[PDB]
């Protein structure tokens, strides 16, 4: 009724929050 | 009071009948606890009892083992452990030939099965378990549920545990998987539910890849799968070609070009949504593994070493025939649209960016030409993919070669603000703010900056999403002032 899963999700540095896009990620 | 039409009722349509004997059958939990579970053990296996008596029949059982809160589980865990090797034994076998019988769908059997199952093992109370699931399905004389059932079973037992446990127990689950998705078998249902038991169970067997032997077969059997008809196994097939391309990288060199590429390729071209996100993960998922070595050789190229991985540069190559397909998918975005749903339209922009940070100074060439060849389209859907790719291909350039390019499209960019389509605002918006994040100085510019600012303040007063874009960019502006000193 509920079973288990379909799971794939994904979008990489912020997640699953949506909007058209994030922010930058940098180093040293 | 006579046990069968109760749990009829113990899940019943209404809510005062069902929450009366959902408890009356629950006093028998801590003042019966044996004795019950027995009980539905057998009343789950004759099939002439109703649906509702059965399904809900491993429904209790099921429901009192295990917990879905990380915490109580250990709790409901132990319960059925510190129990009578008297019954144990007995319900055990009333139901590992429950399968085959059970009309339904997701049969209940799989359920119970795999709720004791996380603590019959882990310390080891039920190893003649694995041996009698493979009989199941490496035996052609088995029923559509027979084998179906079965599966279903073995993949929950994963989705349940910490690698440390079944890590040893692989050649012979595994072995089973497999068999349920092989080509000759008849049943799509058997071979779906093989393909999701993988999805729980690459997680826990370096061992298994490690040797060639396997591997070269897995990787067969998975992309044969993705030439399956049912869509119900295409999109199973892709998950676990995603998840492994994320989990063993190193080991795809022989499998990306002479199979891989061609199949994730064509996919992400699928009509279907759920076919295509699949596919847009694959290469998503490459990008974010491979600019992450991208690092690994830098951060170990400067103190002067070899690097412990090294990439083989996918990206690069497909990157020729990648964009030119995320680009086309940066339309089949949602009418009504909805802001959290995951369709193509996003995963394409995000693995456009991704891409854009990955593979640098290479994607410029091959996005311009759709920005320029889209910038007045008449379907406002080709042309906000115009801008929305401009604003993606934003950060990993080098500046030294944005700055020249945005000041060109810059003013043609403004006039897109009032653009007819309201989609070529929101997105027209969006990018002017990533463009003063990103690229400040290539913004402040006279030629343009009169007829900018004058621009973004009438964003003000429009939409929330705008006006709270023309921030992200008014905002940048200024930072990009206290840091000039």
């Amino acid at each position: 009724y509920l079973t288990q899963e379909t799971n794939k999700v994904e979008t990489y540095k912020e997640q699953p929050l949506k909007t058209p896009g994030k922010k930058k990620k940098g180093k040293p | 009071m006579e046990l069968i039409t109760i749990l009829e009722k113990t899940v019943s349509p209404d809510r005062l009948e069902l929450e009366a004997a959902q408890k009356f059958l629950e006093r028998a939990a801590v003042e019966n606890l044996p004795t019950f579970l027995v009980e539905l053990s057998r009343v789950l296996a004759n099939p002439g009892n109703s649906q509702v008596a059965r399904v809900a029949a491993g429904l209790q059982i099921k429901n009192s083992l295990t917990s879905k809160d990380p915490d109580i589980k250990a709790q409901y865990q132990q319960r059925w452990l510190a129990i009578d090797a008297n019954a144990r034994r007995e319900v055990k076998n009333y139901v590992l030939q429950t399968l085959g019988t059970e009309t339904y769908r997701p049969s209940s059997a799989s359920q119970c099965v795999a709720g004791i199952a996380c603590a019959e093992i882990p310390v080891n109370q039920w190893p003649e378990l694995i041996p009698q699931l493979v009989a199941n399905v490496t035996n052609p004389n088995s029923t559509e549920h027979m084998k179906e059932s079965t599966l279903e079973a073995i993949g929950y037992i994963c989705q349940d545990i910490d690698p440390e446990q079944l890590q040893d127990k692989s050649n012979e689950i595994l072995t089973a998987i497999i068999q349920g998705m092989r080509k000759e078998e008849p049943s799509n249902n058997v071979k779906l539910a093989a393909t999701n038991a993988l999805l729980n169970s690459l997680e826990f067997t370096k061992a298994n890849f490690d040797k060639e032997s396997e591997r070269h077969f897995i990787m067969q059997v998975v992309c044969e799968a993705t030439q399956c008809p049912d869509t119900r196994v295409r999109v199973a097939a892709l998950q676990n070609l995603v998840k492994i391309m994320s989990l063993y990288y190193q080991y795809m060199e022989t499998y990306m070009g002479p199979a891989l590429f061609a199949i994730t390729i064509e996919a992400m071209k699928s009509d279907i949504d759920e076919v295509a996100l699949q596919g847009i993960e694959f290469w998503s998922n490459v990008c974010d593994e491979e600019m992450d070595l991208a690092i690994e050789a830098s951060e170990a190229a400067e103190q002067g070493r070899p690097p412990e991985h090294t990439s083989k540069f996918y990206a690069k190559g497909a990157l020729q025939y990648l964009v030119p397909i995320l680009t086309q998918t940066l339309t089949k975005q949602d009418e009504n649209d909805d802001d959290d749903d995951w369709n193509p339209c996003k995963a394409a922009g995000v693995c456009l960016m991704l891409l854009a940070t990955c593979c640098e100074d290479d994607i410029v060439p091959h996005v311009l030409p759709f920005i320029k060849e889209h910038i007045k389209n008449p379907d406002w859907r080709y042309r906000d993919a115009a801008v929305m790719a401009f604003g993606c291909i934003l950060e990993g350039p080098e500046p030294s070669q944005l700055k020249p390019l945005v000041i060109q499209a810059m003013p043609t960019l403004i006039e897109l603000m009032k653009d007819p389509s309201v989609v070529v605002r929101d997105t027209a918006a969006w990018t002017v703010g990533r463009i003063c994040e990103l690229l400040p100085e290539a913004a402040i510019n006279d030629v343009y900056l009169a007829p900018l600012l004058q621009c973004l303040i009438e964003g003000l007063s429009a939409e929330p999403r705008v006006a709270s874009n023309v921030c992200w960019a008014f905002s940048s502006l200024a930072e990009a002032a206290y840091e000039a000193a």
